[PDB]
């Protein structure tokens, strides 16, 4: 382990808010890359399987 | 190696900046969407040094 | 500490911190297993 | 011929070049090693374009013009009829600028003052050097240079400018031109604020820049200081220059065609590219 | 490195400076805004307090009424659609009437009806606000140079809007309220009177409009240089006079062979600015009314070649 | 309704009688070019027209 | 409240003068309006 | 509701007025604006067309 | 609380004569929507 | 659940007032404005056709 | 304690916050109802 | 799991809670103009063609 | 551990009555997605 | 290689060496989706008979 | 920056650096599997 | 006894002297008005 040190030279308050910024980014640029490929837009998806477009 | 903390968050932002926005607008299909999120981002980490 | 922190201020942070990342890996885990059963992508 | 308070300021020292070869005073002008420099390229340029005037065939002032080398000649050297006196001149005025320049870094020094007015003067520079020599070099010939002539370099502006429609749809002419008018209007309030202070109403005493930020915080709610508006000043006109030379230095090397067509990135992105109404939908 | 006084390194915060009260209304004045440390970084980071009495009503309602009627007809323009209206607020325009009504005000608010309206609240708001200018420093017992200063402006926005069109008879000659709008209006103005570059009076106006960038370039420049000198503070320097000026002057009267002082070099920045469009109204002025073609008025003046 | 006169016991009445008259001033003046630039309300062509006039 | 130092004197003699001439203002502009809309309706 | 009353002891009489006398007007003439600009309800266009006056 | 400095008694006398001019402006609003929907209704 | 009172230990009831004021109002004219926009919900455009003004 | 109020006076807002609250969505309810009846848009 | 609650000891309340109702307002209008850019859940439409409106 | 000023009793109920308000608008979002997935189901 | 977190700062190093990492990786990511042979998305969209 | 304090940094680095380099042994081992690039 | 430092004395001799211009200035108008209404009426 020994892990828990980063916390003593890296300001935890700082460390909290980058992680959050660049958690959503990574979720949403995958969820936006997703929906680009129209082999896994899944709002059109369900057009289809429906009968609805 | 003698830079300051904004000469090195600047340093360090203009690689964000190009950085993501280079995969926003991949995801964005337009470079538009690059430019808010990769500008934006970086607007935030260069104003926040130690 | 050059930060503030002591030493045993930061093993309790970080087992917030990875009880936390263990939590929300967990719920990734389920959604992605949920997809996979929905339609798999390999 | 000395202001009264001059003597103690002319000490030998504070030279780049020379140290006592050219440290000297002709009449209140400083003569530094560049001062002999300046005066040659700025004498040599001078009669040059009086020979131009000559071989044109016109004295009228207004009607002098140099012409740079036609486009027929690439990146090379020119007839002097044609255009090797051009390069000559531009060669002449490139060296009594930056001659200039360095020649104000030796009175800095021998007044032991900042370097900010030789680094304001390099931005002009640039920007002239944009225009004869880098973008020139780029689009491959000597002949997309301005002519030196009094009216003749205005129809280069104008020529230039109508290649591309109306030049004023260039987005980094638009952030140039708004970063002069800014420096103009800061010009007349700085100036006029100042003079307030110091030429009161009548019989009163002089104010003070507690007045000078009251009055500015009565007026528009806020006042950037006594420091910040000589700040603002030197970067407003910084500024301007700069955006002026980003504009050309991108016109014809990366842009080509009409500047109205850039700004239907906008209007065409994907997300209201097809609503319709409006001007453009 | 070398501190090169572009940014305060350090801010120092106290209590809230109130201004002082001459003769100022201390009812009017509000109550000190916030501070804002990004600001600090350049200036002052003090906002407010400000002085909104008679004319501040006036000129801050009319103001209001100019810019939201352009608003509204952006709108309308739009088909009051929150996406139309944001991508094409730059290709909006409110615009004067006809030629074929001339000054006559019986034109459709469709076809230049709004025009005079936002027209009529701008004409209140501008004149209200120079109103405005010439009273503060009134009360603190300043000159009076702020207000002719703008009075100068105030000259070339009358003669592109007001003066002109009465002179040419019709309000169709007038700017129109919008962004790529008013700038095609520019290309066109000059494109109709044969090459506005042969104007004299534009190009006067430029040399002013260089001038000012120039001027202030050197004077921020100077300052900033002798700052280390307790130059900044010009003020106490015109009262006492101290080795920023002496350096300042002595800097210019061995670079150029001429200097100024320390009170004038500020009559210089007054007079080089109001120039610009002291000028200019006249060169606007004299197109059309006096000449149709620049460039054929040039050739006759030298200037260019037969 | 009535003790409205307390209304001059917080407003400033210098200010509200200054705002008050700016608003009408700047509204007459709005309704009247409106009628002037409605060709149905136009005063001075309603009269030309009936009048026989330019 | 206080905000003006007006006493209720002062205030209800104010107010009594102010309400004065909004009822001669409305009044002309309700003449007005009567004579235009006989002139020229618009309903 | 029946405590509402101390909204005035959070707020400024003299600065909610303001913000809402400006508000209402700029609201009245934003909803004017929008009738006289659609046909259907131009009041000024439809009496003109009632008595034949265009 | 009290950021305005005005009283509970004073507040009281403040809203209550506020609530009487929203009132009476609400039903000259009524009476105007009345009198449009009547003459041009839009439902 | 019941212990929401406690924000306003935290928030300035001045500042949360004055946001929510204009979020909401800017909130609200947004969603008129898509109404207006789109033509099946356009009730000015809706009536001209119902009573045919048109 | 940043705002500087009790804890009976916050109690004491919060409640007349929430009357406004319901009496604003009251009349959303109404307003909805009866576009819905006008005019579905489901 | 039950630690989660010290994180209000290493953040200030007042800028989280503004910075996060300001990212839940994002997130809202993002997802719900999505959805109106789809024709298949755009609901303005689907009502339009459904109740024969246009 | 410091860095605002709270303490253990204080940063204990703040979490207990911010996680109910997540609960709260989570509760609200559950009915919400299941009333759309009744009408127009996107799985 | 023991004082190369004393020549440099400790924080400087692992933000410099972290976001690099986390820009190398989406790129290399992002090159096999450009290239039309390891898009994972389109083989698998190919392969189910999706597309 | 004290050698006992810049030994201890340099161990914990180095232990995440082999972890996350194992963890990239069996990705690219696994990608090897479902696709040859070589 | 008032906002600007004038006597009631000093304001009643004030308002007779501007009300008397007002007069004259509102007579003289109504001739240009009556002249220009009988040689050109705009009604
Ligand atoms: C015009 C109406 C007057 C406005 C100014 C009034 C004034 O005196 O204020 C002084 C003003 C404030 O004075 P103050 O606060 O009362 O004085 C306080 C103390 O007494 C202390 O005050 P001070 O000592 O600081 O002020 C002294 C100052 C004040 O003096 C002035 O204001 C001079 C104003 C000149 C206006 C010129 C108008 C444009 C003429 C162009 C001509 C055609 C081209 O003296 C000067 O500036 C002299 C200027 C140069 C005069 C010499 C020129 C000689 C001409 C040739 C003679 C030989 C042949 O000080 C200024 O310097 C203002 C400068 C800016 C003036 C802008 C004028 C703009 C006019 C409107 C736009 C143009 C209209 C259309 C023109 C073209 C028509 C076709
Ligand atoms: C193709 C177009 C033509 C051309 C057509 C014109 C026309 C037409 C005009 C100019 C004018 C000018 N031209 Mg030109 N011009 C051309 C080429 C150039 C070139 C160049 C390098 O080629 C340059 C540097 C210029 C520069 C200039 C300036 C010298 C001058 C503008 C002065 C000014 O600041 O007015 C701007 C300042 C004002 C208009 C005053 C505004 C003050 C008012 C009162 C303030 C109102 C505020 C408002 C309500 C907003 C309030 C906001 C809130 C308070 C925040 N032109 C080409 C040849 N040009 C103007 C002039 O006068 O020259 C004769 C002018 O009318
Ligand atoms: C066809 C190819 C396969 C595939 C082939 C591979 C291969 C080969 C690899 C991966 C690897 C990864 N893949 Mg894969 N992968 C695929 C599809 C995906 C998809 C997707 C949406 O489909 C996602 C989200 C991922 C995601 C991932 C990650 C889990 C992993 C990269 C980690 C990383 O970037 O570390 C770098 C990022 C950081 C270090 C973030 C931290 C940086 C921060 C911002 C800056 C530091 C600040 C901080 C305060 C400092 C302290 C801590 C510091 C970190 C020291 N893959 C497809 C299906 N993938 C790599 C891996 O296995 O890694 C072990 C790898 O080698
Ligand atoms: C960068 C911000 C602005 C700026 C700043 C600036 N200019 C400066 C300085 C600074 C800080 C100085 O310190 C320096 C100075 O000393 O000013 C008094 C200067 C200066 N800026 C000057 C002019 C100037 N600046 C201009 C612009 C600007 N200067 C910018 C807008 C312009 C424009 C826009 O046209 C001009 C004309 C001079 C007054 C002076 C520099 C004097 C100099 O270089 O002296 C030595 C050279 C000569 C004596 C003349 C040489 C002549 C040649 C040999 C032949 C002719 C060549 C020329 C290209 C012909 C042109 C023909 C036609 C185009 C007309
Ligand atoms: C202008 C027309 C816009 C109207 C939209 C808002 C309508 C009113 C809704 C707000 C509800 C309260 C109204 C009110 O009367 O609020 C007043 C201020 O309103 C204010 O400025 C309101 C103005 C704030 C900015 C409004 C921006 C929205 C409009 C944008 C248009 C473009 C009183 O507030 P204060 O006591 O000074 O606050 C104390 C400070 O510490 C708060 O920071
Ligand atoms: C096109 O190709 C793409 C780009 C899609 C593929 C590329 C993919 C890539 C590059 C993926 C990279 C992924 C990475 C690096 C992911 C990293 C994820 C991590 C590190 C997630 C960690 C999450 C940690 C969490 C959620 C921790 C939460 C902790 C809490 C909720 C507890 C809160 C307590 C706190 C914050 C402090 C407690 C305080 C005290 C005093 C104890
Ligand atoms: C583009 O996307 C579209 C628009 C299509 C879809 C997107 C929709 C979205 C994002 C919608 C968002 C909706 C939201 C967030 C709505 C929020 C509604 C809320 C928060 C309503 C709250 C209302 C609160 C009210 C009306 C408060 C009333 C308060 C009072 C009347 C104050 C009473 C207090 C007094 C009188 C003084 C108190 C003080 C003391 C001492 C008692
Ligand atoms: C584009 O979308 C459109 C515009 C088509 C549709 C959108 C419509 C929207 C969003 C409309 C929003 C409407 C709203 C929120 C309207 C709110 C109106 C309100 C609150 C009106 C209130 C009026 C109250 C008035 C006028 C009260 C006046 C009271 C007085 C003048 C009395 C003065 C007070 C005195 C005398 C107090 C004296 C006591 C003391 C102690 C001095
Ligand atoms: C482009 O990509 C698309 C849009 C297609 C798909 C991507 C979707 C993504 C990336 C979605 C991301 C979603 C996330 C991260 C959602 C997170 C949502 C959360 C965590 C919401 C939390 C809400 C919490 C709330 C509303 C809590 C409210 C609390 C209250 C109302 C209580 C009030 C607080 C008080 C009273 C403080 C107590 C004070 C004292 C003194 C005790
Ligand atoms: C969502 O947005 C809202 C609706 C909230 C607000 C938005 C407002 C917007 C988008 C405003 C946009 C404003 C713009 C683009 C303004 C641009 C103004 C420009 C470029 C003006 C340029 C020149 C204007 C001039 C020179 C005007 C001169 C006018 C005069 C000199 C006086 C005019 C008076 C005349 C003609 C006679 C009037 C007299 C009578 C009796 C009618
Ligand atoms: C610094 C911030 C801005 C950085 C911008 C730098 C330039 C762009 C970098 C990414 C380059 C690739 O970016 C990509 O290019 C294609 C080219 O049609 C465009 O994408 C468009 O077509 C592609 C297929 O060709 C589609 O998958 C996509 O749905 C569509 O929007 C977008 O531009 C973006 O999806
Ligand atoms: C600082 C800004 C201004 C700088 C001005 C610099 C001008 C001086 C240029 C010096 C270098 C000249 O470079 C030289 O030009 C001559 C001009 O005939 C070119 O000469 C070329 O054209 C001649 C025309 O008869 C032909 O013989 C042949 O096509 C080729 O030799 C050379 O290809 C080139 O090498
Ligand atoms: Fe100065």
């Amino acid at each position: 382990s020994k892990f828990y040190k980063i916390w003593m030279i890296f300001d935890p308050r700082r460390v909290f808010v980058a992680q959050g910024v660049f958690l959503f980014l990574l979720a949403v640029m995958i969820h936006l890359i997703l929906l680009s490929t129209p082999s896994y837009n899944w709002l059109e998806i369900s057009a289809a399987k429906y009968n609805r477009v | 190696p003698e830079v300051s903390e904004f000469a090195f968050r600047l340093m360090m932002a203009a690689v964000i900046f190009v950085g993501v926005g280079i995969m926003f607008a991949f995801a964005g299909g337009h470079w538009f969407v690059g430019l808010v999120v990769g500008g934006l981002v970086a607007a935030f980490f260069a104003a926040t040094p130690n | 500490g050059y930060t503030g922190l002591t030493d045993e201020q930061a093993q309790e942070l970080h087992s917030v911190y990875m009880s936390g990342l263990w939590l929300f890996s967990a719920v990734a885990i389920v959604a992605h297993l949920a997809v996979y059963i929905w339609r798999p992508w390999f | 011929a000395l202001l009264s308070f001059e003597r103690k300021y002319r000490v030998p020292g504070g030279t780049l070049v020379g140290g006592n070869l050219f440290d000297f005073w002709v009449g209140p002008f400083y003569v530094g090693f560049f001062g002999v420099a300046t005066f040659f390229f700025a004498a040599l340029g001078i009669i040059l374009i009086a020979w131009s005037a000559v071989l044109q065939g016109t004295w009228n002032p207004q009607l002098i013009s140099v012409y740079p080398p036609a486009l027929e000649y690439g990146l090379g050297g020119a007839p002097l009829a044609k255009g090797g006196l051009w390069q000559i001149i531009t060669i002449c005025a490139t060296g009594a600028f930056v001659s200039w320049a360095l020649r104000e870094v030796e009175i800095c020094r021998k007044l032991g003052i900042g370097y900010h007015i030789p680094f304001a003067f390099a931005f002009a520079i640039l920007a002239y050097l944009t225009l004869v020599l880098f973008r020139p070099v780029m689009m491959g010939a000597w002949g997309y240079a301005f002519p030196y002539g009094i009216w003749t370099h205005l129809d280069w502006v104008s020529n230039t400018g109508y290649t591309y429609g109306n030049f004023h749809y260039n987005p980094a002419h638009m952030i140039a031109i708004t970063f002069f008018f800014t420096n103009a209007l800061a010009l007349a309030l700085h100036g006029a604020l100042v003079l307030s202070a110091a030429n009161p109403e009548k019989g009163k005493e002089m104010r003070t820049p507690d007045h000078e930020d009251t009055f500015f915080r009565d007026l528009v709610g806020y006042s950037i200081g006594t420091l910040g508006i000589h700040r603002l000043g030197l970067l407003l006109s910084l500024s301007a220059v700069f955006f002026s030379a980003l504009c050309m230095i991108i016109t014809g090397t990366i842009w080509f065609d009409q500047w109205v067509d850039w700004w239907q990135w906008w209007v065409k992105l994907p997300w209201w590219a097809n609503i319709p109404g409006g001007i453009n939908g | 490195a070398e501190y090169q006084n572009i940014f305060t390194q350090v801010q120092v915060r106290g209590p809230a400076d109130l201004g002082m009260t001459e003769d100022v209304n201390l009812a009017n004045r509000s109550g000190v805004g916030p501070f804002s440390t990004l600001l600090g970084w350049f200036g002052n980071a003090q906002l407010g307090p400000i002085y909104l009495g008679s004319l501040g009503v006036l000129s801050l309602f009319s103001g209001l009424m100019w810019f939201f009627t352009i608003g509204i007809w952006f709108w309308y323009q739009a088909g009051w659609n929150p996406a139309v209206f944001l991508r094409d607020l730059f290709f909006f325009s409110l615009e004067p009437p006809a030629p074929e009504y001339g000054l006559s005000f019986a034109a459709p608010l469709k076809e230049g009806g709004l025009w005079l309206i936002a027209s009529f609240f701008m004409f209140v708001a501008v004149w209200s606000w120079w109103g405005r200018t010439y009273l503060r420093a009134q009360a603190l017992g300043m000159g009076k140079h702020t207000a002719w200063a703008f009075l100068s402006a105030i000259w070339l926005w009358m003669v592109l809007g007001f003066i002109r069109p009465i002179l040419m008879g019709s309000w169709s000659e007038a700017v129109p309220y919008g962004i790529f709008s008013h700038l095609d209006w520019t290309n066109n103005f000059s494109l109709v009177h044969g090459n506005l570059f042969y104007n004299p009076f534009h190009g006067l106006s430029i040399a002013f409009l260089y001038g000012s960038a120039l001027l202030f370039a050197m004077h921020g420049a100077t300052i900033l240089a002798v700052s280390r000198f307790g130059g900044e503070r010009e003020l106490e320097q015109i009262a006492d006079r101290g080795t920023a000026a002496e350096r300042a002057a002595l800097f210019w009267r061995w670079t150029m062979g001429f200097n100024a002082t320390m009170e004038g070099i500020h009559r210089w920045a007054i007079w080089m600015a109001v120039l610009v469009t002291l000028t200019g109204g006249i060169g606007i002025l004299l197109s059309g009314t006096v000449v149709d073609n620049w460039y054929v008025w040039g050739q006759n003046h030298g200037m260019a070649p037969l």
